[PDB]
RNA sequence: GGUUUCUCUUCAGAUCGCAUAAAUCUUUCGCCUUUUACUAAAGAUUUCCGUGGAGAGGAACAACCCAAUUUUUUGAGGCCUUGC
């Protein structure tokens, strides 16, 4: 049936490293800020765009007091990307209003550059510690002397077993991996449903790029919201099998030929 | 659109030596909370949504067990992380009894952090640390163990030298090797003190002992196997000092295989470390897989638990250190000792510090800590709030009580009863309190006092104006506001002349939520809103030429009263209180004539600290041929005093607070005997007096400024200060963080200026800087707030040299005029 | 589950049957236990026996009880706050 | 090695009193304690089950045959547990 | 296996318990430890020979155990995994 | 009593299927000569590609350190007489 697949790590390092030149680097959340689908539902909602993102059809369509320019102080003058940061602050009557604003704190991760250099070192990358301060202090520290002995045997926990090993380095890195290879098993998908493109055009700022691909990008945007937004559930559900229906028929054989051969025959058919 | 136990519950709850109140806390993002989710998850098998940020603080009382299988009850308050929510942190600092803060490992002590130890030292609470996210030093940053080693201690080292700025003794100070400090990751169940880790050896292996093993594992300690004993270094070999050798070495290899390998090794790794797993759990994700073996290996969740009952008080020592800041009698004859001993009885007492909302009504539970006695369900209580004092019926309001409830996370435990030491929620006392209140007993004779209303680490500074769209709404939208008035410890709100109902706030995010609130919760209505911008301060920069003298509307009294700048030391000790006026004459001018080389009889010629108890202004009477008129002086004296409190309340320019200025009185014209003439006319000329020495010489206006801490990576940094740049800002320190590969800039900027300003910063860097921002300092506006010869343009910025002017007009045609 | 009970008043039965009441104040491995300003019962443990509640009470003192002697404990009183 | 034992070897040289597993109760000078509580001590006064008294110069009486043992009331003042 | 183990799953069930001695207890359990010594709450327990005591806690040396009488709903074979 | 793949029946999508189609109706826009075919946002609905849970049936693959003399794995169990 072909569901479910489970590997070793391994296996899966080997894997990775195959596909890198289809994925993403990033290993935090905090590239897609105002680049993710709340936002991108803010900015809808709003009518705005954040500079890179997409556009929209905008959601529907008199004099007041505090809009008085007189009365405002600006220092700083309150930019689109402030106004979908703080939706219910920086802006009159939202509706339809997502919260973006989480801390995906920083991700730091260093690529290991060669095999040697054991999956545990202070890569040049880190910045050198130093611990430098005030004086240590004092504590109740029991001199010997007293009495006091261990029995003997126990020993730390893991004695025989080394701290590393040669797949230390890769079983680590296999924790922060983009989502299909950081398991080591899984459930089978369609191929329809793997697009290796996705997270290509979710980038975030790329510059350098002739116009027409950076509207490319906006519009693969547009899509990608739109289906975020539009997901209903099935919503009610029949299980009807067609194919089994036919071949419980005597009219319908079943055999197994060349891809290529069932194609010709269809077309033929089909003329 | 908990049966069995609670019985348990409450004997824990009695007994009052089980029961501990503590405080996670640390700098956003140091897996605080999934700490507590993974506790969670052990214990019962059985807008922050949608943000991904803690905002409302929640408070948890749990039953948990100590190393040596005892139960406690354990009262947690878990805060807020980010920096503009630090009112919600004082909240739960009032009510609890010590603190635990935790940073995390990868990313060091940040701003937060610090503010906090700096809170709760001064709060003399009790402080111990969790380190988490030790993970991130192994299977992120992927550091050799001894250099782990090397980033732990630097990290306590840092946080003693915190400490150690703000506590005068050195009572505490904080090593592993007192039981203060957990090293833990809560999203892998790890969490072990260098203590209940030895436990793990013990109980594996022999009869070796527990505690002497645990002393002399931190801390340049090595361990010859050839002595079987550990010694201070002699071994020249290169052998880990014995954290390494016995903690961090084995914690690195067990993640390793689980990581690593999964299949080729782990499981006999698993028979060595003696856990057994079945097929099932053997099959998971790595990252699984880990929390899994670890919740096998490290036991329940000790540490926090052993820490706390070791080095929090609790409430039994309690009411003693809690008494004396909370309590305005302070204890003496009656009160203040019933409060000490806690049991329940007597008066009863309770201190509210929250009030939590039911999402469907209107009225919401409000929650605090039962100081002495017991609340029962219907028992009718009297109320006090902040406001009430001693002799001011008016204020108390009593009501009964609906029903008690004890809080598990989002949990509603009903109850009959609840005895001192513990928290509760109490609904019914809800309409008739506002923010702080206490809770006494209701229409019974005892007589009582108010706790201390809480007291805030930040100032709010962000003023936004609020009006409904329909202004016959208006009603509806009042409503919304009281409720978030109660929802919100430092929301302040004001209706200024105009009618412009505002609100002030600490920041961006604050008061987006405090809208998100108002707007979808507390009232259904359409409300407009105006752009954020800050409140100002008034001050003054030198002496005053000439000095105007006010004949009382009466033309009976003169006032003849300059003014001029105070040394900053002055107004900055002014308000800490560290100068603060209760003391004799005797100890003020030994206070200033010693630390500024005031004058002696400059120092006797004090009078008041004008519009705060504590407050910037000082007010002092020098005249001395004519003020030994001391009698008909000291009976104008006190109308003098509430002028100026009320003067310097309001502004004379942008009717703001005026701060940083001594005033100063030269000549006191008092009529015979002033009568109701002297004591009715002399405050509002009082008032007028203030003002004109002011203006004459020679105000300026001040600007509130925000200290920023950036995380950013090397290649960003440039641009962090480009940002800065462009608003104005100015940076003060720019460094890497030890062991990570990141930098700090730590800058300062102008509160205007702060608009848009992290949003700004994550958007140029692409989402590598992250900023906070608090508010830190004030800071005089470069221009001449006085000068007709400016013309401004009305929409167009100004330049420097004459925002004084932009501000001054715009905030007077706000309301002023 | 023991350092609970330390420095309170506790009553403790023997394998003989006698009652040692005293102030719990050290235990290890076998229950081997110091109990300070303690006196021994043999007749009853009162429940406030109208006729007395005391009869064969001896003073004792500064208490060790070995830990095979000894059946079970409950809380007898708060600790004396000394 | 278990806390009362510390204090008992504590009380050597003092005047202790000793009941065995049969209710003789011993009463003299602590001479010496070991880690089993095995107990040498000398001039001893010696009460029976029936009340009478006898007069011993010197003693030792194993430790797991003691009940339990009286100490002086000068060592009450091992608070850290 | 170590049946202890097994015994110290028992936390919050209530329990009779009689003792080698003849002592009959009931109440629940608070603890069992390695040495199967046993702690209750809410205690009622008739030492042969008497009326019941009740009391609020209660702690036993386990080798001072005979037996201990299960709730009839223990789940035992729940609780015989490891 | 365990493990693995076939078949049937029953039930469930409040953030999911770390993916994303088509259709109906009701609105404003845009093509505009008429109708289809269409523009692009909103709302209310379905169909389809996958999916979970429960039960039953059939098949295949295995298979009927810490109790030894000083403490915690008992030397305890039982009987009778005397005393207000
Ligand atoms: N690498 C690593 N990451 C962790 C670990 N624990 C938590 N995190 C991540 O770091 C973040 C911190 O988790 P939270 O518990 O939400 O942080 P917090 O303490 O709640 O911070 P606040 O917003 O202030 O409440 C989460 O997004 C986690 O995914 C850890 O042990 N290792
Ligand atoms: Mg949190």
């Amino acid at each position: 049936t072909y569901q479910r697949w489970q590997f070793t790590l391994p296996m899966m390092s080997t894997l990775y490293r195959l596909a890198n030149q289809l994925l993403t680097d990033l290993v935090d959340d905090n590239y897609f800020y105002l680049f993710d689908l709340k936002a991108f539902f803010t900015s809808k909602a709003l009518n705005m765009a954040i500079p890179g993102g997409p556009k929209f059809e905008p959601l529907v369509r008199d004099w007041n007091e505090f809009n008085d320019i007189n009365k405002i102080i600006i220092r700083q003058p309150i930019r689109t990307e402030y106004k979908i940061a703080f939706p219910y602050l920086y802006n009159n009557l939202p509706h339809h209003v997502h919260l973006t604003w989480y801390h995906t704190p920083n991700v730091v991760f260093i690529k290991t550059e060669d095999p040697d250099l054991p999956a545990f070192y202070f890569d040049p990358l880190i910045n050198p510690i130093s611990h430098r301060h005030s004086v240590k202090s004092q504590e109740p520290l029991p001199d010997d002397d007293e009495e006091f002995e261990l029995p003997e045997f126990v020993e730390p926990f893991l004695k025989d077993t080394p701290l590393y090993t040669d797949n230390t380095a890769n079983g680590i890195a296999l924790l922060w991996a983009p989502r299909p290879f950081n398991l080591r098993s899984g459930r089978t998908r369609r191929a329809l449903d793997i697009p290796l493109v996705k997270n290509w055009y979710r980038e975030h700022c790329p510059a350098g790029q002739p116009v027409k691909v950076r509207v490319s990008y906006q519009k693969l945007l547009k899509y990608y919201v739109l289906n975020a937004l539009k997901h209903r559930p099935p919503k009610a559900q029949k299980k009807r099998y067609l194919f089994r229906s036919f071949k419980a028929t005597k009219f319908f054989q079943s055999t197994k030929l060349d891809w290529v051969e069932v194609g010709l025959q269809v077309c033929r058919q089909g003329y | 659109t908990t049966v069995y136990e609670m019985d348990f519950l409450a004997d824990l709850m009695d007994n009052s030596e089980l029961i501990r109140n503590v405080t996670l806390c640390g700098h956003l993002h140091h897996g605080k909370t999934c700490f507590v989710d993974c506790l969670i998850e052990q214990t019962h098998p059985e807008t922050e949504q949608e943000r991904g940020v803690g905002i409302k603080s929640t408070p948890v009382t749990v039953v948990l067990p100590d190393t040596k299988g005892k139960s406690y009850l354990f009262n947690i308050m878990d805060t807020p992380g980010h920096v503009n929510f630090s009112d919600e942190v004082t909240a739960g600092l009032r009510i609890s009894d010590g603190v635990v803060l935790f940073i995390d490992a990868a990313e060091g002590v940040m701003l937060n952090t610090e503010r906090l130890i700096k809170h709760a030292v001064q709060e003399r609470l009790a402080v111990t640390v969790c380190i988490n996210k030790i993970d991130r030093l192994i299977l992120e940053l992927k550091l050799p163990p001894t250099d782990a080693y090397y980033k732990l201690r630097h990290i306590v080292d840092e946080v003693n030298g915190l400490i150690s700025m703000y506590s005068t003794d050195e009572n505490l100070i904080l090593s592993p090797l007192l039981g203060n400090v957990c090293f833990s990751s809560s999203q892998y169940s790890i969490c072990f003190t260098l203590g209940s880790f030895a436990k793990i050896y013990a109980d594996t292996f022999g009869d070796i002992n527990y505690q002497e093993f645990a002393k002399r594992l931190w801390g340049d300690i090595y361990f010859n196997p050839k002595t079987r004993k550990f010694t201070k270094k002699a071994p020249t070999s290169s052998s880990q000092r014995s954290f390494v050798e016995f903690i961090l070495e084995p914690l690195y290899k067990i993640l390793a295989q689980v990581v690593g390998d999964v299949d080729t090794s782990l499981p006999r790794t698993l028979d060595e470390l003696g856990i057994h797993l079945t097929k099932e759990e053997l099959k998971l994700n790595i990252r699984p897989l880990l929390r899994l073996v670890c919740k096998k290996f490290f036991g329940e969740f000790t540490g926090f638990v052993d820490m706390c009952v070791q080095h929090i008080p609790s409430p039994k020592v309690g009411a003693k250190p809690k008494i004396e800041h909370t309590y305005t009698g302070g204890v003496d004859s009656d009160l203040g000792e019933a409060m000490s001993d806690c049991d329940p009885d007597g008066p009863l007492m309770c201190h509210t510090t929250k009030m939590y909302s039911t999402d469907d009504g209107v009225q919401f539970h409000a929650f605090g800590r039962v100081l002495s006695g017991t609340i029962h369900a219907g028992q009718p209580v009297k109320v006090l709030g902040e406001n009430y004092t001693l002799e001011d019926e008016e204020d108390s309001q009593i009501c009964t009580v609906g029903r008690l409830w004890i809080s598990v996370a989002r949990y509603h435990i009903e109850v009959n009863r609840v005895p001192a030491g513990n928290w509760v929620l109490i609904e019914g006392v809800d309409q008739p309190i506002v923010k702080t209140a206490t809770i006494t007993e209701p229409r019974g004779n005892e007589e009582a006092q108010i706790f201390r209303p809480l007291k805030f680490n930040t100032t709010s500074v962000i003023k936004i104006a609020v009006e409904p769209v329909n202004p016959s709404e208006l009603p509806k939208m009042l409503d919304g506001l009281r409720k978030v008035n109660k929802s919100y410890p430092s929301l302040t709100t004001k209706v200024e002349e105009s009618g412009e109902h505002v609100i002030l706030g600490t920041g961006e995010l604050y008061l987006d939520c405090v809208m998100h609130d108002l707007r979808k919760m507390y009232s259904e209505i359409d409300i407009k809103v105006a752009d954020p911008v800050v409140t100002f301060c008034e001050t003054v920069v030198e002496t005053s030429s000439l000095k105007c003298f006010a004949e009382t509307p009466n033309k009976k009294n003169k006032i003849t009263m300059i003014a001029e700048p105070l040394e900053k030391g002055l107004a900055e000790d002014i308000e800490n209180e560290v100068v603060q006026i209760t003391w004799n004459r005797k100890k003020l001018g030994e206070f200033f004539q010693t630390k500024y080389d005031w004058d002696l009889l400059a120092a006797r010629s004090i009078w008041a600290f004008g519009p705060d108890a504590t407050g910037p202004n000082i007010l002092v009477d020098d005249t001395l041929p004519s003020e030994v008129d001391k009698a008909l002086l000291g009976s104008v004296k006190d109308s003098i005093v509430q002028g100026f409190q009320w003067g310097t309340r309001e502004g004379p320019l942008c009717d703001e607070l005026i701060r940083n200025v001594k005033f100063k009185i030269l000549d006191a014209v008092v009529a015979q005997e002033p009568l109701h003439r002297g004591g009715g006319q002399i405050i509002p000329t009082a008032r007028r007096v203030v003002y004109s020495a002011f203006l004459m010489a020679t105000p300026r206006l001040m600007e509130p400024y925000y200290f920023v801490e950036v995380q950013a990576p090397a290649d960003c940094v440039s641009a962090v200060y480009t940002v800065l740049a462009r608003r104005r800002g100015h940076v003060t320190q720019d460094a890497p963080i030890p062991g990570s590969p990141l930098y700090t800039i730590k800058a300062f900027i102008p509160a205007i200026d702060s608009f848009g300003f992290e949003t700004d910063l994550r958007t140029h860097t692409q989402g590598q800087a992250f900023s906070l921002s608090v508010f830190h300092h004030w800071q005089i506006v470069p221009g001449d707030p006085l000068d007709k010869s400016i013309v401004i343009r009305p929409l167009e910025p100004q330049p420097a040299p004459h925002l004084a002017r932009e501000f001054m007009i715009k905030t007077r045609r706000r309301k002023g005029l | 589950k023991m350092l609970q009970h330390i420095d309170y008043r506790m009553r403790c039965i023997l394998q003989d049957g006698r009652i040692f009441i005293g102030t719990f104040k050290a235990f290890d491995k076998h229950m081997n236990l110091i109990l300070c300003d303690c006196d021994e019962f043999r007749k009853i443990k009162p429940k406030n026996s109208k006729q007395a509640e005391r009869e064969e009470k001896r003073v004792l003192g500064l208490v060790l009880l070995r830990g095979e002697n000894l059946v079970s404990m409950t809380v007898e009183g708060p600790p004396p706050k000394d | 090695i278990g806390v009362p034992i510390k204090v008992l070897h504590e009380a050597e040289g003092h005047i202790v009193t000793c009941e065995t597993n049969t209710g003789e109760v011993y009463r003299g000078k602590l001479i010496e304690a070991e880690d089993n509580m095995n107990c040498q001590m000398s001039n001893i006064t010696v009460t029976y089950r029936d009340g009478r008294v006898a007069q011993l110069e010197q003693v030792y009486i194993r430790g797991s045959k003691i009940r339990f043992l009286i100490l002086p009331d000068m060592l009450k003042n091992m608070l850290k547990s | 296996m170590k049946l202890v183990r097994f015994l110290m799953k028992l936390s919050h069930e209530t329990v009779t318990i009689e003792l080698k001695n003849g002592t009959q207890v009931h109440g629940t359990i608070t603890g069992v430890d390695v040495s199967m010594n046993t702690h209750l709450k809410a205690v009622k327990m008739t030492l042969k020979n008497r009326e019941p005591v009740q009391l609020e806690t209660l702690s036993i040396r386990g080798n001072n155990i005979r037996y201990f009488i299960l709730p009839d709903s223990l789940p035992l074979d729940t609780l015989l995994v490891d």
